């Protein structure tokens, strides 16, 4: 089975840089295509027959290669180029897994906000503690929960957004779900964000016994 | 000009069947080879089936193993894909695509139609206001939220004050929790404007035909 692999799976660069991404085949093939995808929309033809640009594709893009190795190249990258690029060829069942190009920008620390479980959820017998970490960069960030002074790892679910289309920041939710009875057994809840913008964490907390 | 419009997707139990349609416009549909491509939840893209312009040449992807049947009706400018004995691995977004020349790039794609294979049943979501309460804030800005828990299938759409609060919104991607979806949405407004000016989240779940509004009220301590 002729198979495609793509490298790197993820890269990031400031606008103005040169960008290159590789698509490899298990055995020699020809006439490689490349498709661009952005969140919520269909894949779009970008490069075809190894070197031809689809309509509406700026001449900063170029495709090349032969044999078992091909590549897509962008000169003087612009923010709109951010997307996932997938290679594919006429004898291939599975598309390559794609390179995701993201926009590099200045580091930013997160705006952190903590929300105690709603009385309505508590009425139902569930208790979700929600902590938002918004408008930060880079994407790699670490969140820690402490309950009455001890770290907790079970019952946490974290969800990042796609890189923001206007300012290239990331946001993420971190949610601690507990049963109502387990929530009622503790008092101090703390959400900490540790980022490479500072060695000292950002910290938000509350006591359940208040309000 | 050129348009491809898919339909017929939905929820389906394992072992069942489903027929997907792709309506075409803007070109001489009978002159072009057509294909179906599917994208899995892992974003993997797989070539499912191909059919020549005349309906007399057909190919299938490696895992299809006879359970898929591609066909077309050039008189009604429509392409179909018949699915049978569906499995959990067949869950994906299914796309209708058109071919340009005989190196088989796909020069136009449809909007996609989603197929979900599981035993889960449609379930409306619960919606919970997120006021600060015991975690009161003190800056020029305040951040509020809504928790949306326990729905199936995806998606829900979230808005704030009917989309009049657009700036300062983050609606996080959903995650499966007890095999039901959950997400939260946050909004940031000047603290001088709340609670004096009302803030409401608008949750819509088309598949259950539910629409709920949760006013964000300050907690009664
Ligand atoms: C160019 C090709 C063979 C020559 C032809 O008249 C038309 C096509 C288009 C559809 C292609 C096909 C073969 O390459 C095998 C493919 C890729 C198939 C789509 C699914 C496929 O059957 C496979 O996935 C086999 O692995």
């Amino acid at each position: 089975d002729i198979e495609l692999t793509q490298s790197p799976a993820v890269m990031s660069a400031f606008p103005g840089e040169e960008v290159t991404m590789t698509c490899s085949a298990s055995s020699s093939i020809n006439y490689m295509h490349w498709y661009q995808q952005k969140p919520g929309t269909s894949p779009k033809r970008w490069i075809y027959d190894t070197s031809k640009l689809a309509s509406g594709v700026p001449a900063r893009f170029s495709g090349s290669g032969s044999g078992t190795s091909y590549s897509l190249t962008i000169s003087s990258m612009e923010a709109e180029d951010a997307a996932t690029y997938y290679c594919h060829q006429r004898s291939i069942f599975t598309f390559g897994s794609g390179t995701k190009l993201e926009i590099k920008r200045a580091d930013a620390a997160p705006t952190v906000s903590i929300f105690p479980p709603s009385s309505e959820q508590l009425t139902s017998g569930g208790a979700s503690v929600v902590c938002f970490l918004n408008n930060f960069y880079p994407k790699d960030i670490n969140v820690k929960w402490k309950i009455d002074g001890s770290e907790r790892q079970n019952g946490v679910l974290n969800s990042w957004t796609d890189q923001d289309s206007k300012d290239s920041t990331y946001s993420m939710s971190s949610t601690l779900t507990l049963t109502k009875d387990e929530y009622e057994r503790h008092n101090s809840y703390t959400c900490e964000a540790t980022h490479k913008t500072s060695t000292s964490p950002i910290v938000k907390s509350f006591n359940r016994n208040e309000c | 000009e050129v348009q491809l419009v898919e339909s017929g997707g939905g929820l389906v139990k394992p072992g069942g069947s489903l027929k997907l349609s792709c309506a075409a416009s803007g070109f001489a549909f009978g002159n072009y080879d057509m294909s179906w491509v599917r994208q899995t939840p892992e974003k993997r893209l797989e070539w499912v089936a191909f059919i020549g312009s005349g309906g007399g040449r057909i190919y299938y992807g490696d895992t299809m193993k006879g359970r898929f049947t591609i066909s077309r009706d050039n008189a009604k400018n429509t392409l179909y894909l018949q699915m049978s004995s569906l499995k959990s691995e067949d869950t994906a977004m299914y796309y209708c695509t058109r071919h340009y020349n005989y190196y088989y790039s796909m020069d136009y794609w449809g909007q996609g139609t989603s197929v979900i294979v599981s035993s889960a049943k449609t379930t409306p979501p619960s919606v919970y206001p997120l006021a600060p309460g015991s975690a009161a804030q003190t800056n020029s800005m305040v951040t509020l939220g809504c928790l949306v828990k326990g729905y199936f299938p995806e998606p829900v759409t979230v808005t704030w004050n009917s989309g009049s609060l657009s700036s300062g919104v983050h609606t996080f991607p959903a995650v499966l929790q007890s095999d039901l979806y959950t997400l939260s949405s946050s909004v940031t407004v000047p603290s001088s404007t709340w609670p004096s000016e009302t803030v409401t989240c608008n949750v819509a779940h088309p598949a259950s035909s539910t629409k709920v509004d949760k006013k964000i009220v300050p907690r009664d301590c």
